[PDB]
């Protein structure tokens, strides 16, 4: 069902663009592991920046993870998910520290979680 | 036993050393000397097909190299020297060859040193 | 594990192609600097000999830059790479500069440090030393005007007596594989070049005033000479490391490839023998 | 046949060269030019689902890529441009297309150069 | 028997500490195999120097090896063995070269073997 | 069978030099891929000159290619190729256009084919 007609042009654009970012991060990890991250270009650095955030923002706080992780849980409607992933790709939220994207539901929450850390 | 229980030290060490030195930025004088001795041994261990060398002639060529006289001769000339030495021993140096065969043992070092210096005067280079 | 070794064989191949890339780009920048170093040698010879001949001929030692003095405190100028991956070009120069103070120094106050290159500044920030001037982020093609102002700062510190003796530590380019850690004494000019052929020179400029121009112009000339040797020897260093790095990677690819083939043959025999053992039972 | 021979060689050179030198920009102008054709070629070979292209139009876009009229155009909008050069050809260039289907052969170079150069004036 | 009770505390802190230096060397094996030791920084450099010392100082001259190599053999009592490792680990013998640490018995023997070279 | 007791020593030496000449040319190929010819040393430029002729003289005009191309084609005895490559390797013929060596037979054919250009 990931076809433009069955989900819409705006949805499909964002989905395939995320899949390019994560495939580029996979090949680049080999070069980082042996040679080191500082050796590489600004475009290569900006890919690694965004791919770390995208991969952690795919994690989520479930209700059945109440027993496993303390925190209560979240339900994200589809319209919201598209807005947020578009912001990560366009770089608006890149100032925030990466540790705030783990086990969360909506992008609004990520802003507050960062505030507690002190950013 | 007396002559070559040590050839392995020159060969074992030289084969490994030339690996580091090719990539190596610098060599100490001690390393540079080890290399020269090793270089002649590989050329001294090069042979040809269907040409065996009698054992008395083997111990004499290995004595020279393991005595430092052979270092004077240049790499490309070492092979000619070995042929030229074996011929010099047949024509001139018969007393050294009789003793090793008969007593299975090294002949007078002083006669051999004298003798090896005497060959080196007759030899010419390039 | 067959999956793990397949990934390894793939990983090395990609990084071998990057180390080859860096050999070629460093090879190309070397030629330009090697040509730049040639081109400035004619300029270096012209200026340095005429100013030496007027400084040492037909006159005595009457300049603070020419005259020797007893040394109340001293400085060191050390020039190093900004980017990394260069082999030992940075270390072997730091080893000589650190040992030269540590072997002969009895006070932190006695010495001060001027540094060019991020890796030098890093080494001084770790361990512990002060730095009076720490220029960085120079272009890959150095121009004279970059160190025109930085040299102006250094000659001011010398000329006003803040340091009484000053040394340069830098790499000198000798051969395509061999390069030489070198130590130079920038000031005072306790010794000077001598063409031995001189012509009548105008006696109208005050001798001290005339020197006031030629001494700093010599000093800037010497520092710029060190940068052309330093940059030529760097690129060369990167080139050597990248050749050896690529050769090690390609050797590892053949050694790993055989382990993969040995395993593929092994698994195939195992699956066949388990199949036929059950077929023989039934 | 005549139009496609260069493409197989151009693609092979991009495979070898880019796989090392994408990162190094400030370099020999020959390598920089060679790497441009590789990238544009990969876009001209990209195509959408359930939309086949007749052969006469394929030979015309490949004559452009091989002849290099496309250098001026950035890599990115080649996709939209490739569909659009198609509009100009239908409205204006009926003579060049009539000949290709009938003769299985390419028309006179001066006329082709004239049509493609004129469209390059129109494009923005 | 490498238990604090059976072999004693002294023979114990020393044994585990030897294993900790060597295990790091295996992790650094697959990086130094390509680039060499320019990539290594700080603790990596000091750890590889001490690992080279340790790995050669575990090699010995045997009385049964006399039929292969002309050297005499050596017997090292335990109190000497434990004591020797400490000085290598502290760094008291950092100056001496690696080729002087091969085929020797008690630690002193390394000092005379270095003095023969003068390196 | 490339051994001096099978082929004879003159054939063995001529073959060994040809391989040495080409392997050195291949090292210069990756340098020529980055840089210009006159950026080499004059020793490396001599290796390129001779190697490029040898590769072309290695080529040959076949008879079974006659249908496809008007050119008739030739057969070379082993003594004639061993003699000819010895002349190229002393440089006796280096004052000749490069393409003179393309798809030819005996070395004397190169002389005449040169005249054809002028």
């Amino acid at each position: 069902a990931l076809a433009p007609e069955i989900v819409g042009e705006e949805h499909y654009q964002v989905a395939r663009k995320v899949q390019q970012t994560l495939q580029r991060y996979k090949e680049l990890q080999d070069i980082i592991a042996i040679l080191g991250m500082d050796e590489l270009s600004d475009e290569d650095k900006l890919v690694v920046h965004r791919a770390r955030r995208i991969q952690f923002f795919l994690s989520q706080n479930f209700h059945v993870a109440e027993q496993f992780t303390g925190q209560p849980g979240s339900y994200v409607p589809v319209k919201e998910t598209v807005r947020g992933f578009k912001e990560i790709l366009e770089g608006k939220y890149d100032h925030l520290p990466e540790d705030a994207f783990r086990l969360v539901g909506r992008i609004e929450e990520v802003v507050e979680k960062a505030k507690a850390m002190g950013v | 036993k007396k002559v070559a229980g040590t050839l392995r030290l020159d060969l074992a060490a030289y084969r490994e050393l030339e690996a580091f030195a090719q990539f190596g930025s610098d060599l100490d004088k001690a390393t540079q000397a080890k290399l020269a001795r090793g270089a002649r041994t590989v050329e001294v261990l090069k042979q040809d097909l269907h040409q065996p060398i009698p054992v008395e002639k083997q111990v004499l060529i290995i004595y020279a190299l393991t005595r430092g006289f052979l270092d004077d001769i240049p790499v490309e000339d070492v092979r000619r020297f070995e042929k030229e030495f074996y011929l010099f021993l047949d024509q001139n140096g018969q007393h050294l060859l009789e003793h090793i065969r008969t007593t299975k043992d090294l002949p007078n070092e002083d006669d051999l040193n004298k003798a090896i210096e005497a060959f080196k005067k007759t030899f010419v280079v390039s | 594990s067959l999956r793990d070794i397949k990934t390894r064989i793939n990983a090395t191949k990609k990084t071998s192609q990057i180390t080859k890339a860096m050999e070629m780009v460093s090879t190309s920048k070397l030629n330009r600097a090697e040509q730049n170093a040639k081109s400035f040698v004619p300029y270096m010879e012209k200026i340095q000999e005429v100013v030496a001949n007027v400084a040492l001929g037909a006159g005595g030692a009457s300049h603070p830059m020419l005259v020797s003095r007893p040394v109340k405190k001293t400085g060191y100028l050390v020039i190093t790479s900004d980017r990394g991956l260069a082999g030992a070009y940075n270390s072997n120069v730091l080893r000589l500069v650190y040992q030269t103070i540590q072997k002969r120094h009895a006070c932190p106050d006695e010495y001060a440090i001027i540094v060019i290159g991020r890796v030098g500044l890093s080494f001084f920030r770790k361990r512990n030393m002060p730095v009076i001037l720490d220029i960085t982020r120079l272009p890959d093609q150095p121009s004279f005007a970059d160190i025109k102002e930085i040299a102006r700062k250094t000659v001011g510190l010398f000329a006003d007596g803040t340091f009484d003796e000053l040394y340069m530590y830098y790499n000198h380019y000798v051969s395509a594989i061999q390069q030489e850690v070198t130590e130079r004494k920038l000031l005072p000019l306790t010794d000077l070049a001598e063409n031995k052929q001189r012509t009548v020179y105008e006696f109208e400029p005050s001798q001290e005033e005339c020197l006031d121009v030629l001494l700093p112009q010599y000093a800037e000339s010497l520092i710029y000479g060190a940068l052309l040797d330093a940059k030529a020897s760097e690129h060369a260093a990167r080139m050597t490391a990248m050749k050896n790095a690529t050769d090690n990677a390609n050797e590892l690819i053949r050694t790993l490839t055989l382990s993969y083939n040995r395993a593929r043959q092994a698994a195939i025999t195992q699956e066949i023998t388990e199949i036929v053992a059950g077929a023989n039972a039934l």
